[PDB]
DNA sequence: TGCGGACGAGAC
DNA sequence: CGACGCTGGACACGAGTGGCTTT
DNA sequence: TCTCGTCCGCGCCACTCGTGTCCAGCGTCG
């Protein structure tokens, strides 16, 4: 047996918007601290870590450990048929083949129900930059509209392309720091960190943090009780 | 004149109707469907001919090209559907062909139409909703319209113009094709055909291969469905080919209670290959072939086991039935005692022989030495002692020319000027060259059916040597002892006066030029010849393959050796251990050149 | 040679908004009494019929009734042509196959003027003799059209149950399983969002949901929908019209 | 040794993806004072040219002319990234090898920075003096871009009619035809919605339509269009950049 | 049936 | 005005049919 | 690892069409 009530389904809606290009299938690992997603995604260069707490859902009981293998497009289709607003309730008992998926509105005069078959080292970053999520969302697409790759340096991004070449310098003073304790130069991908960046509404600001070759860090966190790391190997 | 195709076609029929034992079972309707093939213009005939050699199914007009025979082919085709032939759109009232028909552009936008689950999906898949939405759906729904016809009535509308050939005339000619293709369209045939000269006999015809319209109406059925078992094993869908062998079996239990096929075990073998108990064999031995591919090993077994009881029909091949009973009885399945009464039965065959005799032979060594049949002691009981003699082995380092083209060479340095490599083909031209004026002689009956048979029946055949045994003695005697100059005279004039003639066994092309044929004559000389030409008269079936590749010699030192050249990844087949062993025995000097 | 003025033409247009993609043509009977439509779907499973009474149309003036069968997307297309606010009239000739479509701007300073081949087709007639149905729901569009598009997310049918709680509707396929529950609310302002039910009989009754999508291409038409079933009666889905007219979807169980 | 600034970066953007497809691999020969352009369709049938004058921007560097080798789709590429209320500034390399574009916030704190390498440019120079137009008409550039529209939905020619009272779009199709008609606004606030007509005789020609959809492409820049319609000669469409440049095609039917 | 690739088992 | 969701056009494949020698 | 036995896939070329995949234009709702 296993509930999970959550009054702010849209949060559930975009955290599984984000990773539905990122990762085919994984599992929602459940335990009394909470729900927690350590995911190897489909490109073998990148890692997904989404944590959550148990102290806002309005419900939780894990008697037994549970794995939650979801399809991940699946499970996202299904949320796709909540609204914003839709308090979202996931349900599994310890012996179930199918996760449940109650979606009820705050005005309560609808409820429904959906059932779905079921099926890295610890390191203090040298520099970690944060910054809003928008302003990197349109720096790594518009550098991925010029070039393949993008190097960052220390905040300054540099994309490499055959038709040319792109360089911009940011400022520091919704806010951006950065620590400044030691100069980078490390180039990287940008398909995956255009995929990276489809959790613009998952958070207000990301964290990004690099170091000495130290595999490239973005944060999302979620307003309180949770948040998300996504993981890229450098080039 | 007229094209390739059309000529063919024209030369079939003459053939065919030229046969006035052949023609008698065709019914009068198919006569008369034949003579107004005969009534039509010159660009009708093309255009017929050219629509029977596509696929028997709806073709759209649009897609109907045709710059050789009008620009504008719809006169044409109206004067097809006049005669009877083509039948245009009118008559497409079956949903099924017409949605076939449909392309899938077309066939997506009707799904989308008609609200389909899947508009855009795989055309079969589309066909088969279309169908499942036909069945019902319509019958209480607020008259009573099938939304089938409505499906069809789109459909049609949506096609446009399209022919095809109607089934009566198309099966008509197809047994007229079969009856042509008895003696021996397929693409060999379907171009050249009005330009290859065959050989000069007297067409002699005793017997009836099939005695009503009845009977070869099933021969047809029986090879039709061969060729459909064939197709699928081509494209590999072998639970399809074994459904229809399972219904051929079952259809050729039903048939083996028919009095008329009581006339057919009385023919000659080789006019007893062309009735409907021997497809219905061949296709049993494909039965076999896909049980094997299917791995029902036991069911295989058992289908051998009951065609070896059948000495009527296929014996020749009951060397391959024999082997693989063993193979099927040692090495998938291991029973080991059953496997050597296999091997024994098999040797004490008469009908086993060359390859498929080793083979067996080899299982039994196999089985004689091996540890798992210590207790069972009769293998060595009478087994027919068969050795072949080993012969010399070369080893060459090599690596753009074929492994041929470098063994070729190699023997060139080392004073082997003049090498040719068709394997078979120049001994079987040889054989040929000297044995023209027997291999088509005259007084053998029921061997030359129409005038376009590049061969006489008897060949692939052991009767070859009983019908004319005192000739082809005669000439191998006469060719065993013959000067040099004697054999050049004669490989010249059978050249000279059979020039461009097709024949199942001289490819004109195997020898540059008669003076390289004339060469390898004097330096193989009459032993070598005698010998090869002796064990291609006799029982030319199984002694067809397995021959020598190159043939190298030096024109000074009248030097010649016979080289099998083995790949990096090749290995001597039985046939052709036999062969070498044979040769080996004439006093011709053969070895096998093994290239890395 | 009739003629039919409309203010807030876009009512007009959001009817062709849920024709195009039921219907690809349909007849368009001409009466005094009002315009009807009458058509059923091309694959023979659903019906479509569409009412706008004359009362409503300003200077309505017709000689006789007239078929004038109408391509439904070749007409969505030449509407699409206005706003929201133009004024739209229609003119048809006596004989003459060219409807004559003219839009007015809110402010009369942008007049448009169409006309359409108008093609021929027959006319057949679907009698939808009067069934009193049972189970009549009055729900919100919004949210049936919303409840229609979560549940075609899963699969290719669907199942309605009425009950003394409420409506249920429910979908199950090869990727998963769901339903919707709403329960009668009796709001006391009735803001267009109660989901008032009358309960006769609990029936249940299974459809396709391909034609659920194509039917709530409606809403914008009105807010308020009722859907009514029984035991073995076609769904029937109205939508009201500016108190004018309506446009109802029948639906034949999917057994 | 070319420098030019505009506190209204949105403009240029808006100018730059309007000729993002209606020419591709065309030319820029900016003068040494003064920016203009001038460039014949890929269809080789219409003619698209835009000023914009030199004082109008904010600086200006004392240098010659250079080729200025430009290519939209790239600029566009390039200029996508640039914001609509952002400060731009465009400077040009010596030896004609690569343009830089610097886009800076207002709020100076998530500036930046761009250029990109430029390519081979042929001069074509048509410069074909300028003939007095009978028709004109000063109408929103929405308006036009609608009308636009939906005649390219239900036809393939349209025609102009241009009259005192008013104008008169017509247009035919497989669907039918279609004609709508546009009255003299006669409103004292004479805004952009309002419409002026100046006519000396009436002119009527058929214009190509999906050209003319890649010209309204250009709808968002200019707030209103003026249209001048003549006999045999190819029908003009101005657009008005706050007063700071010209943006004209030559439609020749 | 006749060719060429490949893999699988007994003996190292 | 813009970012998200939806949808049709363009595109490298592999499969299937057809023409192969009026020269 | 080496040797022998056994199984699996083969008309030929070009032309068009089915097919899953990918990218850019479109209506929208906070
Ligand atoms: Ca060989």
């Amino acid at each position: 047996m296993f509930e999970a009530r959550l009054v702010q389904g849209s949060i559930l809606k975009k955290v599984l918007e984000a990773l539905k290009d990122l990762i085919n299938e994984a599992c929602w690992d459940i335990s009394s601290s909470g729900v927690n997603l350590q995911s190897m995604d489909s490109s073998h260069v990148s890692l997904v870590q989404l944590t959550l707490r148990s102290e806002g859902f309005d419900t939780y009981r894990c008697d037994r450990n549970l794995a939650m293998g979801v399809n991940l497009t699946s499970m996202s289709k299904i949320l796709k048929c909540a609204g914003n607003e839709d308090i979202i309730t996931l349900r599994a008992e310890d012996n179930a083949d199918t996760l449940a998926l109650v979606f009820e509105a705050p005005n309560q005069e609808k409820v429904s129900d959906y059932e779905m078959k079921l099926m890295i080292p610890e390191q203090e970053y040298s520099c970690v930059v944060k910054m809003p999520s928008g302003e990197f969302a349109r720096i790594c697409r518009d550098l991925s509209h010029i070039g393949d790759a993008v190097v960052i340096s220390c905040v300054k991004f540099s994309a490499s392309g055959e038709l040319g070449n792109g360089n911009i310098k940011l400022s520091q003073t919704e806010a951006v720091t950065i620590e400044m304790n030691e100069p980078v130069q490390l180039t990287f991908a940008l398909r995956y960190l255009n995929f990276f960046t489809k959790a613009t509404p998952l958070s207000s600001t990301v964290t990004l943090s690099m170091s000495a070759d130290v595999p490239l860090v973005v944060e999302y966190k979620i307003a309180d009780m949770g948040h998300l790391k996504y993981y890229l190997a450098p080039k | 004149g007229h094209p390739y195709y059309l000529r063919s076609f024209l030369v079939v029929l003459k053939t065919v109707l030229e046969n006035e034992d052949d023609m008698l079972l065709f019914d009068e309707q198919e006569k008369g469907i034949v003579t107004k093939f005969y009534q039509l213009s010159a660009t009708g005939q093309k255009l017929y001919v050219r629509l029977f050699q596509r696929k028997l199914s709806w073709i759209k007009m649009t897609k109907l090209e045709y710059e050789e025979i009008a620009l504008d082919l719809t006169p044409v085709i109206e004067e097809l559907t006049n005669a009877g032939f083509l039948q245009t759109e009118s008559e497409l009232q079956e949903l099924s062909e017409v949605l076939e028909l449909l392309s899938a552009p077309e066939l997506k936008s009707l799904a989308k139409t008609f609200h389909l689950v899947n508009p855009n999906g795989q055309k079969q898949q589309l066909v088969d909703a279309f169908l499942k939405l036909a069945k019902q759906h319509s019958v209480c729904t607020w008259n009573k319209p099938g939304i089938g016809a409505v499906i069809l009535k789109r459909a049609k509308a949506l096609a446009g113009q399209s022919v095809r050939i109607c089934k009566g005339p198309r099966a008509v000619f197809s047994r007229i094709l079969l009856l042509f293709s008895l003696t021996d369209l397929s693409t060999v045939l379907l171009v050249n055909l009005g330009r290859m000269e065959f050989p000069s006999y007297t067409i002699n015809r005793k017997t009836h291969i099939f005695q009503d319209r009845d009977d070869l109406i099933r021969y047809a059925a029986a090879t039709h469905m061969l060729s459909d078992i064939s197709s699928a094993m081509a494209n590999g869908n072998w639970e399809e080919a074994k459904e229809l062998a399972q219904c051929a079996k079952r259809d050729w239990n039903r048939l083996k209670n028919h009095p008329s096929l009581r006339c057919h075990e009385d023919l000659p073998l080789f006019l007893r290959c062309f009735t409907v108990g021997w497809i219905y064999t061949r296709i049993l031995s494909r039965f076999v072939e896909i049980l094997q591919r299917l791995h029902m090993y036991e069911e295989a077994v058992r289908e051998l086991e009951s065609l070896l009881s059948q000495r009527i029909y296929c014996p020749d091949s009951r060397g391959r039935w024999w082997d693989r009973l063993a193979l099927n009885l040692h090495q998938h399945l291991k029973r080991l005692e059953p496997t050597i009464k296999c091997i024994t039965e098999g040797l004490a065959d008469p009908e086993v022989r060359t390859g498929h005799r080793l083979s067996l032979y080899q299982r039994a060594v196999r089985l004689r030495e091996s540890p798992s049949c210590k207790k069972f002691k009769h293998l060595f009981q009478q087994l027919p002692e068969m050795a072949v003699q080993d012969v010399k082995h070369v080893t060459i380092t090599g690596r753009l020319c074929s492994v041929e083209e470098l063994a070729l060479a190699h023997y060139r340095r080392s004073g082997f000027d003049q090498g040719i490599h068709g394997e078979g083909s120049t001994f079987s031209t040889l054989y040929g060259l000297l044995l023209w004026d027997i291999i088509f002689m005259d007084g053998i009956p029921d061997v030359f059916r129409n005038a376009c048979q590049a061969f006489p029946l008897d060949l692939c055949t052991d009767s070859f040597f009983t019908s004319r045994r005192p000739a082809l003695e005669a000439r191998l005697q006469l060719i065993h002892d013959a000067p040099e100059e004697s054999l050049r005279a004669w490989v010249a004039a059978t050249w000279h006066e059979q020039e461009g003639r097709v024949a199942s066994l001289v490819s004109w092309d195997r020898f540059t030029s008669l003076q390289q044929a004339q060469d390898l004559v004097s330096c193989l000389g009459g032993p070598v010849l005698s010998g090869v030409c002796r064990h291609l008269a006799a029982d030319f079936r199984h002694c067809r393959g397995g021959l020598p590749d190159l043939v190298v010699w030096n024109s000074q030192s009248r030097h010649f050796k016979l080289v099998e050249v083995k790949g990096p990844n090749d290995r001597l087949s039985h046939k052709q251990m036999i062969w070498l062993a044979e040769l080996q025995k004439l006093g011709a000097e053969v070895e096998v050149c093994h290239v890395v």
